[PDB]
């Protein structure tokens, strides 16, 4: 799956990344990812919380909104197989998945905001 | 005539001459210190562990191996990897004796020599003037030694099965306290383990025309004279001070002592003595100087 | 004549600062893991403990520089990392160290002077071991009422630099006696 | 063939721990060194023999070519015992003189049968053998026995034996505190019954000036001059003596590697002549003890052993680094890449003991660490500013945690920076290779 | 001897940007990825004004000696006149009550204001971005005095609550003059942990 992560540098293309997508439109996703990675750090156990759960359905419905308002966030989202790794995050309920799922996240924001304009 | 092998988990220093200064290895004259004042402190009797128990030095030791010092013999050739060599592995002890050792096999061995690292800890101290008032605060340096998980110290040990039954006693209750220098300071406690190494055994067992002196001992003043006569040897001074005994400990200091190294070769076998380094004290201090040989 | 082991682990509450180094922390130049350097524990519990107050700290930790022969009845080793904080790290990838930036202000100037400080990390646990050998029998109450007295000051004080400045608060806890040399009872002698 | 040696070079060097590091230790070699020369010169003076004779003096070797007769070897015996007495009278164990000498015709001093390096060898076995019996029975008979009231240690001279006076002060370290403060001004020394410096044949050592020997001259007093590298003198018996006295920090220790070889098997066959080696010596020598003298001049860097073949410099950590590599330059010049050395630098904290720095102590560093990176990396912090150890220490976090999500983050933190693309590409391509990120972290390391 | 223990809870009136960690992030603690206000906040801040309050000399404030007062409750010890520390500000940390409320009605811990502005001559916007821990967040303090002399506790503790004061109506962290990090104390609370010394007649508004 890091194939998707380096990607980002096979998406560099003439001037503009992933079809001009820029880090003010995915700013939204990095924040709510990171507010569900803090309530998993105060999870202790690995079996997640239905409402933990929920809070996963809620980010997928932003994820899907998010790809609806930009054209290059949606091929950002489907061309990385966004929407895939999220419902098996969901559908794998634990912790430590989770926080793998936010550190290629990571990976695939850092690298973008490396390449812009 | 078991040997014990020592674990420490945190580091200890030893040292030759200041605070600063840190060591791998000790001399049997501290552990027989050591032991003693841990017998007084649980106040047995110490006649018993006075004149019938042999002690070597200190040896190191890594994961699996066991080493002894360098037999000062010589052999006729490179002369210069010998020289920067102090430890020998068991297995091919013998095979430097007679001379089997390459060059490129020493600088092997050597290259394998990790057996722990040196490192200098910095300390404060504040009692001074520097909280009551107008002053500074005095920095000192102390000299430490990290062994490896599996690395520690191991000596060999020799005497009546009561002697050794005493000295394990002695020995478990010295476990938690501590050894080389800065003892209260947080540095130096060991658990330890009896094992016997067949090979090692065997090495204790042999018969030979020389001997290696493994621990620091020097004759009777009767004896010297027919004990020089063919020797490959050095002598190391023993200094150092003593612990409530007499009023000022900085007025109590051993008087320099000599003594024959620990790869010393001998002709002549000589028994040693524990000598008497006492005057103007409160009791006789003892420092040890009773050889184990190693036959071949 | 016996001798009383007291081992435990102690927590960071705020995070905890010694570097030896020193804007270093304290470790080993191989493990490179943090460990807390028992004769710090040692400077800080003397400290408080003589500022409580004379003999009893002599009794406790040893001087003989006033001609009068002792020897020191408490020995204290440095600490480390617990397995547990270890796996527990690893497992939820956090790092061991934090590292602080601080900041310093001149008057009549208000310029700004950027400043590093290497904290170890909050709710990091120490495993800590304390040798007592009871030399008399009579009084070993009463030295463990003051060790307890000690511990206690330790509780709500700190230890290390910056400690008026926010750091170094630590706690006790899981804290088990035993007699481990002679055949004297512990089971009453009770430290938290 | 005679050949001496000093045993305790290292220990007795090695046991400062004063507030006087520099100016004891600096002191302390040369103590140590003129110990040796007037060792050697007395005893070349006793065999009535000349000053030509000596062929090689370094570290605590020394060796010569003296005559094979009877009475010869009978004043050897006697020298060699007194100087034994002088030493155990002195020190005991800390310093000692082996000597040993071995019975040889000029026709394998002709190279005639290569015999010149086995004579060579066996008188090397010999002072080992010497080495080995130190002392006798009655001698350390006398040793154990010595109960004698004694004060305490020097905070200078880390020995107990010796006896201080006034303010914790013995007196042969006094007088080495002494000869410090007159060693750099002063540079003419003189052998007189009279001085501040104890020396084994019953002898004191002064300093003086160069009229103060002229004057000795028509005092006709019994004097030798010894130097600091001072040539065309003509003074007396004006004995040019070679020592080098040039004037966190920085630690810097050398050894040639193909030493012992060198001096020995040399050229094999062919050029093994006494003379010819001898003449080995006398260049290796003259360069050990002016070349360092010269080369240091642009270094903020004071002389504090030099000679045979170690090397041991204290400084400025930047300007140790940067004159070791000069000198490592030099040398390959030098010896025309025939000789090589081995070298470390260490950086300790200031007024540590320096007995406890010493023991603490190439192309591949000069061309791709210093040359590139270093300069490079130079470049563009110097173009961007604000960039303190703050962000570089995160730069060093990164790296030090050798991981890709690692890289990622050091990917996106340069991203942050301002630096130009090239430069911040640069540093991401190095990081990349395990070898060039190793790299890079020692330039950095060095930046700082 | 005694050691007194003062606690409280600090409210956060409008965000706070403590943000040590350097887009310009807030002071994290790393055990829960949690906003923190580290003792070095609080106490230089309290410094710093109790000192303006009273009178400080050119030199003074170059050389950083303040009055006799403000200097033996916080200490110098720098030279000569050495004055050890009386008061240990400690850290605040993130209480439970607030995080399981904000995790109860779903609100962020900590948003990211955009702020613009306007340079001259050219009129060009230039944004920016900040993070601001959420208004009405409660931090636990604690707070721990040292009587090294009996005599004076009251008038310490006067000087404390004028410091306390002073960091209500003023602010903390950055953006204090643009609106960021005022904020107020609640739940105060004294108690004597060490020694044999009453604190009921003391008291921090």
């Amino acid at each position: 799956m890091t194939f998707a992560h380096e990607v980002v540098k096979s998406n560099v293309k003439n001037q503009v990344l992933f079809n001009g997508l820029t880090t003010s439109k995915l700013r939204n996703l990095m924040e709510q990812v990171n507010r569900l990675y803090t309530i998993a750090f105060n999870s202790n156990e690995d079996q997640l919380n239905e409402e933990f759960i929920d809070e996963l359905e809620y980010l997928k419905i932003k994820f899907y909104y998010e790809a609806g308002r930009e054209k290059s966030v949606d091929e950002f989202l489907k061309k990385t197989l966004m929407f895939p790794i999220i419902d098996r995050v969901i559908k794998k309920e634990s912790k430590k998945f989770f926080l793998d799922y936010c550190k290629y996240f990571e990976a695939l924001v850092a690298y973008a905001k490396y390449y812009q304009k | 005539t078991k040997v014990f092998k020592l674990s420490f988990k945190t580091p200890v220093h030893f040292g030759k001459k200041r605070l600063s200064d840190g060591e791998m290895t000790i001399t049997a004259d501290t552990l027989f210190s050591a032991l003693f004042i841990e017998t007084l402190q649980l106040g047995k009797d110490t006649d018993w562990l006075l004149n019938d128990l042999i002690i070597s030095d200190t040896f190191p030791y890594e994961n699996e191996l066991y080493y002894l010092p360098k037999p000062l013999i010589k052999i006729d050739s490179n002369h210069k990897a010998f020289k920067k060599l102090k430890y020998v592995p068991v297995h091919h002890y013998n095979q430097y004796l007679n001379g089997e050792l390459s060059a490129e096999d020493a600088t092997d061995l050597n290259d394998i020599f990790n057996i722990g690292y040196f490192s200098l800890q910095t300390k404060v101290s504040l009692i001074a003037q520097e909280t009551d008032s107008s002053a500074d605060s005095e920095p000192y340096s102390v000299g430490t030694f990290t062994f490896e998980p599996e690395a520690g110290l191991y000596f060999i040990a020799k005497g009546s099965e009561e002697t050794l039954d005493h000295l394990n006693n002695i020995m478990t209750a010295l476990q938690y306290s501590g050894l080389g220098g800065k003892r209260n300071a947080g540095y130096g406690q060991f658990e330890y383990e009896i094992i016997n190494n067949q090979q090692l055994s065997k090495l204790l067992n042999q018969n030979g025309k020389h001997s290696i002196l493994l621990s620091t001992a020097m004759a009777k003043k009767e004896e010297i004279e027919s004990a020089l006569k063919e020797a490959r040897y050095i002598l190391t001074k023993r200094s150092g001070f003593v612990q409530s005994t007499n009023y000022s400990e900085m007025l109590v200091k051993k008087s320099d002592f000599y003594s024959f190294s620990s790869g010393s070769v001998f002709k002549n076998i000589f028994n040693g003595d524990i000598f008497n380094v006492g005057h103007n004290g409160k009791h006789p201090v003892y420092r040890y100087a009773k050889p184990l040989w190693l036959e071949v | 004549y016996s001798k009383i082991k007291i081992s435990g682990t102690i927590e960071v509450v705020t995070g905890l600062h010694i570097g030896g180094g020193g804007s270093p922390v304290v470790r080993d130049l191989q493990t490179k893991l943090p460990i807390i350097p028992g004769s710090s524990i040692k400077g800080k519990m003397r400290n408080l403990l003589a500022k409580h107050f004379d003999e009893r700290v002599l009794r406790l930790f040893g001087s003989s520089e006033k001609g009068n022969i002792q020897r020191a009845r408490l020995q204290i080793s440095d600490a480390f990392f617990s397995e547990k904080t270890k796996e527990h790290f690893a497992q939820n990838d956090i790092a061991y160290t934090e590292t602080k930036f601080e900041n310093t202000i001149n008057r009549l100037t208000a310029v700004a002077n950027p400043r590093q400080i290497e904290r170890v990390t909050r709710g990091s646990e120490f495993d800590f071991v304390f040798i007592y050998n009871v030399d008399e029998e009579s009084q070993v109450e009463d030295d463990f009422e003051n060790i307890e007295k000690a511990i206690h000051l330790l509780e709500n004080d700190y230890l290390g630099g910056g400690g008026t400045r926010g750091n170094g608060r630590i706690q006790f806890k899981d804290t088990n006696i035993e007699t481990v040399v002679g055949e004297y009872d512990s089971t009453n002698l009770k430290i938290k | 063939l005679l050949s001496m040696d000093m045993s305790g070079i290292q220990d007795f060097i090695y046991n400062i721990s004063g507030s006087k590091a520099l100016k004891s230790l600096r002191s302390r070699s040369f103590y140590l060194e003129l110990m040796l020369e007037v060792i050697v010169d007395q005893l070349l003076e006793r065999l009535e023999l000349a000053r030509a004779n000596l062929l090689y003096t370094g570290g605590g070797h020394a060796y010569l070519l003296v005559s094979n007769t009877d009475k010869v070897k009978k004043k050897i015996t006697q020298f060699n015992n007194e100087l034994k007495k002088w030493f155990m009278s002195e020190f005991t164990t800390d310093l000692s003189l082996s000597m040993a000498f071995e019975k040889c015709s000029g026709d394998d001093l002709m190279n005639t049968s290569g015999n010149y390096r086995t004579i060579w060898r066996n008188v090397s076995s010999k002072l080992s053998d010497i080495k080995a019996h130190k002392y006798s029975a009655e001698d350390i008979l006398k040793l154990n026995h010595f109960h004698s009231y004694g004060d305490r240690e020097c905070k200078e001279c880390l020995r107990s034996d010796i006896d201080i006076n006034d303010d914790g002060l013995c007196s042969i370290c006094e007088g080495i505190i002494n000869i410090s403060n007159d060693l750099r001004d002063k540079s003419f020394f003189v052998l007189s019954e009279t001085g501040k410096l104890k020396m084994p044949f019953n002898k004191f050592i002064s300093v003086i000036d160069y009229e103060e020997a002229e004057m000795l001259v028509q005092n006709n007093n019994q004097v030798r001059i010894y130097s600091k590298n001072k040539p065309y003198i003509g003074i007396g018996i004006s004995t040019n003596l070679w020592m080098c006295d040039y004037d966190r920090l920085g630690v810097v220790r050398a050894d040639i590697d193909n030493l012992g070889a060198t001096f020995i098997s040399g050229i094999p066959e062919k050029y093994n002549s006494i003379s010819r080696t001898a003449t080995l010596s006398r260049q290796l020598s003259l360069f050990f003890k002016y070349e360092l003298n010269h080369l240091l001049e642009n270094y903020q860097i004071t002389a504090i052993y030099s000679g045979g073949d170690d090397l041991f410099l204290i400084g400025a950590w930047d300007d140790i680094i940067e004159a070791s590599i000069y000198i490592n330059d030099k040398f390959k010049e030098f010896t025309l890449d025939k000789l090589t050395l081995s070298a470390g630098v260490g950086m300790f904290s200031g007024k540590y003991p320096v007995s406890k720095m010493a023991f603490e102590t190439w192309d591949e560093f000069k061309k791709n660490i210093l040359e590139e990176k270093l300069l490079v990396l130079q470049q563009g912090f110097s173009q961007t500013d604000e960039h303190g150890k703050a962000f570089i220490y995160k730069m060093l976090a990164l790296l030090r945690n050798n991981e890709a999500i690692n890289i990622a983050r050091l990917a996106y933190l340069l991203a942050r920076s301002k630096m130009n693309e090239d430069f911040t590409s640069k540093i991401f391509n190095w990081a990349q290779n395990d070898k060039d990120k190793n790299q890079l972290i020692t330039a950095l390391e060095y930046y700082i």
